RNA sequence: GCCACUUUUGGUAAGCAGAACUGGCGCUGCGGGAUGAACCGAACGCCGGGUUAAGGCGCCCGAUGCCGACGCUCAUCAGACC
RNA sequence: GGGUGGAGCCGCCGCAGGUGCAGAUCUUGGUGGUAGUAGCAAAUAUUCAAACGAGAACUUUGAAGGCCGAAGUGGAGAAGGG
RNA sequence: GUCCCUACCUACUAUCCAGCGAAACCACAGCCAAGGGAACGGGCUUGGCGGAAUCAGCGGGGAAAGAAGACCCUGUUGAGC
RNA sequence: CCAAGCGUUGGAUUGUUCACCCACUAAUAGGGAACGUGAGCUGGGUUUAGACCGUCGUGAGACAGGUUAGUUUUACCCUACU
RNA sequence: CGGCCGGAAAGGGGGCCGCCCUCUCGCCCGUCACGCACCGCACGUUCGUGGGGAACCUGGCGCUAAACCAUUCGUAGACGAC
């Protein structure tokens, strides 16, 4: 017979091989389509997830019931140091797809990027690119290099530059940086390679890639949760208490006469650590980093134009399980994918966005930087000791 | 030792029938530019037959199902496999002998392509009937590379046009050479004309 | 006694035999296939690392239900186990064959294990007690180990 | 016991039940009908050569790779062999 | 023919039978795959050092931490065991 | 917390390893759609196709296993009443 | 008409499939997959053995009549899927 | 033998300027004989310095690496894996 009461289907078949993903950092499956009218720009970046925080801002959207009222909103802080460009990759379009043409690296490559080519940096004798880097300081070598830059000018269509993180600035344990091909969308192939090789071997910060108040897409693997049953993975209904062989299951796998079990049946396996791509995350703030001026460091990241405090984006006692965000960062609306200390690929949106919720200007009033290791109730150390007075430690 | 067939103007199964038997006889056949293969009947019936082929699908796990190849070269490869006995070693050896390309790649752009008049749409269709282009059907049904193959074919048509102009002016030099030298090759020419090579 | 294959040179080959060894046949056959080609000192440090769980025995034929380990990727196999008394019985047999090469007057440090063979010994029974008043067998599976070492440079 | 040409009873009908004549299947392979107890051809010692039946001859798959004859037929559900 | 084995065996003419195995959920004996698998999960719990020893998570001694808690995991009987 | 609506913590498992280690079951065995067929195939026909060896689960399918149907009928087979 | 992409509910009564009513709704459409789905569950009903009632039978007992209590066994094999 | 270009869809063993060399030999008709004429007889004639594998080899210009276990981490985790 049929199904007695029709109900919608648990889970989605669009995300169907729910497995541990093969790649740790999330990769970009599609960059935005380039048009030659724009100036050249990187269409992605790469920063690491630090933690979660409030904001307070006044919403100016006409016609809502929250017009000129004052919300709080959950934000995520992605600590985002400037990435170091190391090489450019060209691609020719083929009837079988889009194959790579000629990868050309820089001369000097930082050791934190060199670590990526080694499953064991300890026992290796660190010999990578040593025969290759000699192609820059001899005349026959750089004639060969001008030859294949000229070939990449002639035969390539899309051009994407290798850039790695600068891991020695992060509070993490690891040192082995992350490398990424970021597509240079902008002018022609000539102007594209000109920009790419003149910014070869040097840095590029966040603000040259993203602007403030801009919807981006966040890519990464989720927070892995292990081998888990159908109730905790596929959210099927728990069978009642009286069930003999356990209740946290799916009762009927499939019908008789399709003599298999279909791939659409909700079964127990790996939950979490899946590659995911969420879209339309609004950037509220692109923070300046810690830097030195006139001898003392200037620190006030979490200061707004309505607060003028001296507090930074770091809460009391640092972000829990991450560390202290010192250099540049982006502050995004709501939550993104993955646990703390997680590499988290940012990129541009493929969509054109002419709607006012994507076009809302953002004026922040208060970034609640209290302690996350409990119930924090003080914004900063000076306010805490000025409220509590002298302790016995003094 | 290798047939290079063009694919423009040939009917799908009516070309695959000659190619199947010719490959079972041990030839090596390269059917090139398979986005120019015609199919008889009109375009809407032909894409309805292909969408029916898409709907036919293994229910419990379509990963095991019929792999509907969307590229035109592989649609033609699947129909040659339909005409060959591919479950056995001689049919699989035949499918190893057959190579099929979209567009005309650089191993075979510098060669001369054959045509099969027994499969050719200007012969085996009445001129008022409708036909259907396999490349436009395949793009219509999910092949992604019509535009890049079209631009690459435009490039090779330009470069072959340059080659053809130079071959023309070479053969003009050849006939001016013959008219300059006929007085002293006349005794070599007329012995070919009496044996019917040159009239 | 009567071995399976005689050595191709009896003058520079020592021999060793053991019958009815109370150790499992399936655990012993595959550690014998693990140490089948080795040099003698390499084989002894292999078996002691098997006892200390630093190198595993890839279970290749008697394969079902034994889980995986990471130390078997150096054997090119996903599964492996570390059978310690199965290492120890044929480790005693390596000591016996090394003693026999010493008695015969051979170069000890040139002994490659050429032949090794594990057969099934007669099963010796015990009882187990099942539900509903039944009795099932609880058979042992001892083995016969046979080993031939030969001088090689 | 069962099936089939034709005759025929009951039942709306049945791959249903019940008869008559004859042939089959059972007891029976083989070529054809893709597949198949019964249909078409044909009944069998082991083989070589030739030739056929029924059915076929784009390719699977032997044989139309005839410069086959005369027409009809457009299907956004074509049609294709007791 | 070759190998193994170590004390009896066959051909022909008649005779006589407890005379030929793939099946009987056949009888008896052995052996596989399952399979190094299920499992070795009722009643809170072990740890350090030493001794004997070829060898010690399991024996013994000392110390520590626990339990049975006087209707006991204690001290003795009856039936049964021998 | 029976449920909306499930979530979390603990002990003993299950997991992995050292040692010891069975049984039920088994024609050969195991990928599907349709066709015909003893009128619901793993095998045949026509297609789809097919890549060693394996681990933890799982209960669709093997018209899964046990038990010469107990219901119905036949028996010139019986018994209790 | 093209069209099954996406939905088609919460409850009172009954073991119910059906049925009926309250309420929301956008709509409360119909169905199939061995009348899907018991090594998935439940065991309310039917359908064992105990019992009470009505009718029938002289009686043992019978009831497509009502009522009450009544063991729901195994996966570690192969495939399939995760 | 040196320099110039021509190729990216799966990149052309092509074209060009000279050079010290050497040739009237290469091709077409004729003169001249010679070449195991192996005694009628099969896989002959090639792409063939063919693909793959070993050591014999003689020189020259060049290179002296990672992976896996083990340890650790805990963004991961049944075990592997990450
Ligand atoms: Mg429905
Ligand atoms: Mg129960
Ligand atoms: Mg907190
Ligand atoms: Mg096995
Ligand atoms: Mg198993
Ligand atoms: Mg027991
Ligand atoms: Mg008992
Ligand atoms: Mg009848
Ligand atoms: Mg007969
Ligand atoms: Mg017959
Ligand atoms: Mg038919
Ligand atoms: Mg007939
Ligand atoms: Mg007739
Ligand atoms: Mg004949
Ligand atoms: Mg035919
Ligand atoms: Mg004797
Ligand atoms: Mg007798
Ligand atoms: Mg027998
Ligand atoms: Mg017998
Ligand atoms: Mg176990
Ligand atoms: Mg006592
Ligand atoms: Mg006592
Ligand atoms: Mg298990
Ligand atoms: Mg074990
Ligand atoms: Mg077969
Ligand atoms: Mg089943
Ligand atoms: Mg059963
Ligand atoms: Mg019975
Ligand atoms: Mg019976
Ligand atoms: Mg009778
Ligand atoms: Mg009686
Ligand atoms: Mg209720
Ligand atoms: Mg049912
Ligand atoms: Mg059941
Ligand atoms: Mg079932
Ligand atoms: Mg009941
Ligand atoms: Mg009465």
């Amino acid at each position: 017979s049929h199904r007695k009461f029709s109900a919608p289907r648990h889970g989605s078949l669009g995300f169907l091989p729910r497995k541990r993903s093969s790649r740790h950092r999330g990769k970009v499956k599609s960059f935005p389509k380039d048009d030659p009218s724009k100036p050249v720009h990187l269409t992605a970046f790469l920063g690491y997830k630090a933690g979660m925080t409030h904001i307070v801002r006044e919403v100016d959207r006409p016609g809502s019931k929250v017009n000129k009222k004052e919300v709080v909103e959950a934000v995520t802080i992605v600590e985002t140091p400037p990435m170091v460009v190391v090489g450019i990759v060209g691609y020719v379009e083929t009837p079988r797809g889009l194959r790579t043409f000629k990868t050309v690296f820089a001369e000097h490559i930082s050791d934190e990027c060199k670590r990526r080519f080694y499953k064991n940096w300890h026992k290796s004798k660190k010999k990578a690119f040593t025969k290759y880097c000699k192609k820059w300081q001899d005349d026959a070598g750089k004639r060969q290099l001008d030859k294949d830059f000229s070939s990449m000018k002639k035969y390539c269509q899309v051009i994407r530059v290798l850039a790695h993180t600068q891991m020695r600035l992060l509070p993490l344990r690891q040192k082995k940086a992350h490398l990424m091909e970021i597509q240079v969308n902008g002018g022609t192939v000539a102007e594209k390679l000109d920009w790419a090789r003149e910014r070869l071997e040097q840095q590029v910060p966040v603000s040259q890639v993203f602007g403030q108040d801009e919807m981006i897409d966040v890519i990464g693997v989720t927070k892995g949760k292990g081998y888990k049953g159908v109730t905790s993975r596929w959210h099927t209904k728990k069978l009642p208490r009286k069930t003999h062989r356990g209740l946290r299951k799916v009762a009927c796998i499939g019908a008789w006469h399709p003599a298999r079990v279909a791939f659409s049946v909700a079964r127990a396996g790996q939950k979490g650590y899946h590659h995911r791509t969420e879209i339309n995350k609004k950037i509220y703030k692109i923070g300046q980093g810690y830097l030195i001026k006139d001898g003392k460091l200037i620190k006030n990241n979490a200061s707004t134009d309505y607060d003028l405090s001296d507090k930074s984006i770091n809460p009391l006692g640092g972000f829990v399980h991450y560390g202290e965000v010192t250099n540049d960062f982006v502050m995004l609306k709501g939550c993104v994918v993955g646990t703390k200390k997680r590499v988290l690929t940012l990129r541009k949106s493929l969509l054109v966005q002419t709607k006012r919720r994507a076009l809302e200007k953002i004026d922040l009033k208060f970034i609640d930087t209290t302690s996350k290791f409990g119930h924090g109730r003080f914004q900063t150390v000076e306010e805490k000791k000025a409220f509590m007075g002298p302790l016995k430690k003094d | 030792q290798v047939l290079v067939l063009d694919g423009r103007g040939h009917l799908l199964g009516r070309l695959a029938a000659i190619v199947a038997k010719q490959v079972l006889l041990g030839r090596k056949v390269v059917v090139v530019r398979c986005e120019g293969i015609n199919i008889s009947g009109n375009f809407y019936r032909n894409k309805l037959k292909y969408l029916a082929f898409l709907r036919k699908r293994m229910n419990t796990n379509p990963s095991r199902g019929p792999y509907h190849f969307r590229a035109p070269s592989r649609i033609f490869w699947r129909t040659v496999r339909g005409m060959l006995p591919h479950k056995t070693k001689r049919g699989q050896a035949a499918l190893d002998r057959l190579k099929v390309f979209d567009g005309i790649p650089p191993p075979y752009d510098k060669k001369k392509r054959m045509v099969v008049p027994a499969a050719l749409k200007v012969v085996r269709l009445k001129p008022t009937r409708k036909f259907a282009y396999l490349g436009r059907l395949a793009h219509e049904v999910g092949w992604k590379y019509q535009a890049v193959t079209a631009t690459l074919e435009e490039k090779r048509k330009e470069k072959a046009k340059i080659h053809y102009r130079k071959k023309k002016q070479l053969m003009r030099l050849r006939k001016q050479a013959e008219k300059n030298v006929e007085k002293k090759i006349s005794k070599f020419t007329d012995v070919l004309k009496t044996h019917g090579l040159l009239v | 006694v009567r071995y399976s294959l005689d050595p191709e040179n009896p003058t520079k080959s020592c021999k060793s035999r053991g019958s009815n060894l109370r150790v499992h046949f399936k655990n012993t056959r595959e550690t014998a296939q693990a140490i089948k080609g080795m040099h003698i000192r390499k084989a002894t440090k292999y078996l002691k690392d098997v006892t200390l769980k630093k190198q595993c025995v890839p279970f290749r034929r008697y394969n079902g239900g034994v889980g995986r380990c990471a130390q078997a990727k150096q054997w090119g196999w996903t599964q492996g186990r570390w059978p310690k008394k199965s290492a120890e019985f044929l480790l005693h047999m390596l000591k016996n064959a090394e003693s026999n090469a010493e008695l015969k007057g051979l170069d000890v440090d040139s002994l490659v294990i050429e032949h090794i063979q594990v057969n099934k010994a007669p099963k010796m029974r015990r009882r187990t007690y099942r539900a509903h008043g039944r009795i099932n067998p609880y058979m042992s599976s001892p083995c016969h180990i046979e080993m031939i070492l030969t001088e090689k440079e």
